[PDB]
């Protein structure tokens, strides 16, 4: 469920 | 360990050089920085949020929850994720890529951190994550152009953020250049963090995996590449692969480009030209 | 002083249980400081569950060095922080946010001395309360009084697992309904089991809004203009009549936790006395 | 942006 990095 | 000892946060666009640039630092026997945390970007965006609304303020005033509340709870999380989660030394680091869109309050926070932004063509950051997989929430990896969009918006709120701060405090690092040019920029950037130079940052790949050296993540996804020495070969990858209704609209799409330095019409840049 | 080995309270529940007047009533001895909901509490607790409950990020984590030892570290910290500095000093501090309790047994290890109050409220009245004061609740839809008995049957028997997991000892069940008619009674015992000195004045926390040592209320939390009343039996069964029949016809099915509880669903209302 | 409370 966690991508590699988030962008808020 | 507390809140004004020193600290160098890194960050920038995944993709842009972050890991490279936290592994030569690693190099050096008095500085470390570790592998990417995760939670520090994510606690840092929830609170954000908080302050991103009037009425939420209000309400966490009223229930005492102050900003000087808040900042001492926040102080305290990310300090012993920093501490904790690495090994001791005298100039501790962390580099999350997008930690630096809480730049500006985490230099409230820490009034003795400095700041190491990474900038690279956006093209090159690009077409890194989409031929990679290199997954980022709010990045449509099926288009270029959203790609190219949403890099512009990232690097624009942190770029601006690195300024407002000052050179002082937070210094840019181009990608290219730092590959083109390892001892000019390293020296420099050693200068403006205040720590004496040290040789083996040069050599970064003899330190991985030695006491007061480079800890690499297994599930990290530049491992497979720092683990080689500083080198040009990632420079053009870009070069031929975006769509070209992308490359007409380069300018208007990504005007961050030119503003860093990158001509948005040249395929490739001539990136070492003095 | 303040660590980890303190000897904190924390109360929670769903939200419209009685929680808010729990909290006042502790308020109101002179040895206890509860305070305002402190809304971040309950988020910084849920991005946690998030993180330890996926395998793949769990590994990914532990392979930055980030364990459960720096996190839980990291997390002793920031609770502290918020539970010490946002309201007054006392000898036993106290925290109420009604979801932190969905960590209720998280929390008992991070925080070894601390003891857990869970406000147990008819599902039916907590519903309805929710729905008919729009008391707004992600997750919860207040157009349907079967999706908030569906998601109120979830929570409070996560909560409840949670209690019943970490014993008697650390955790007391307070029925809201035996509290108002019953305070004596309950507070007695409650504070036995918290190893407070008896005090008078949490019977009458009316007395004590807005005094030093007292209730310290936030204009905004939606409980604020019934919490400044003295502990009343008035909200026992406005409920009743104010249920769609189709709902009131599957309680049981929708809302198993009801009987779990002690609370009859075929009765409108239950005897509560 | 907030609700009263979250559930999750
Ligand atoms: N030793 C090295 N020399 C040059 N570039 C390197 C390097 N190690 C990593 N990089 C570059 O850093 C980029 C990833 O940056 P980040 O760590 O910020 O995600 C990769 O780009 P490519 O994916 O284009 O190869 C990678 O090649
Ligand atoms: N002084 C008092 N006596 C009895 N019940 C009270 C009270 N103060 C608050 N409550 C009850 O607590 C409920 C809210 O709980 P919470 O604080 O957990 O959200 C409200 O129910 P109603 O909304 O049905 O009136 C409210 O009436
Ligand atoms: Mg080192
Ligand atoms: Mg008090
Ligand atoms: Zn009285």
């Amino acid at each position: 469920d966690f991508e590699d990095y988030e962008f808020d | 360990y507390h809140k004004d000892m020193p600290l160098i946060f890194i960050g920038g666009v995944p993709r842009s050089g972050t890991t490279l640039m936290r592994a030569m630092l690693d190099a050096h026997p008095d500085i470390r920085c570790g592998e990417e945390t995760r939670v520090i970007p994510r606690i840092l965006a929830l609170k954000q949020m908080w302050s991103r609304s009037s009425k939420e303020k209000i309400r966490l005033d009223e229930a005492g929850v102050t900003d000087e509340v808040l900042d001492s709870a926040m102080q305290a999380f990310l300090l012993e994720i920093i501490v904790k989660h690495g090994e001791p030394a005298p100039y501790l680091c962390n580099k999350d890529p997008f930690a630096l869109k809480s730049l500006t309050y985490l230099s409230r926070l820490f009034p003795n951190a400095k700041f190491l932004l990474m900038v690279r063509d956006g093209r090159a950051s690009v077409h890194s994550m989409i031929s990679r997989k290199v997954t980022i929430a709010g990045f449509d990896l099926n288009s270029y152009r959203d790609c190219l969009t949403k890099w512009n918006r990232a690097i624009e709120t942190m770029y601006n953020q690195c300024m407002e701060v000052g050179y002082k405090k937070c210094m840019l690092v181009h990608y290219e250049q730092l590959v083109l040019h390892p001892e000019r920029w390293m020296r420099t950037l050693l200068k403006f963090l205040q720590i004496p130079w040290n040789h083996s940052v040069l050599h970064h790949e003899e330190m991985i995996g030695k006491a007061g050296g480079v800890s690499l993540s297994k599930v990290e996804r530049s491992t497979d590449q720092v683990i080689k020495p500083v080198n040009v070969g990632a420079l053009s990858k870009w070069v031929g692969k975006i769509p070209p209704d992308v490359l007409q609209d380069m300018a208007v799409i990504a005007p961050m480009l030119a503003k860093l330095g990158y001509d948005p019409y040249a395929n490739p840049p001539n990136y070492g030209k003095p």
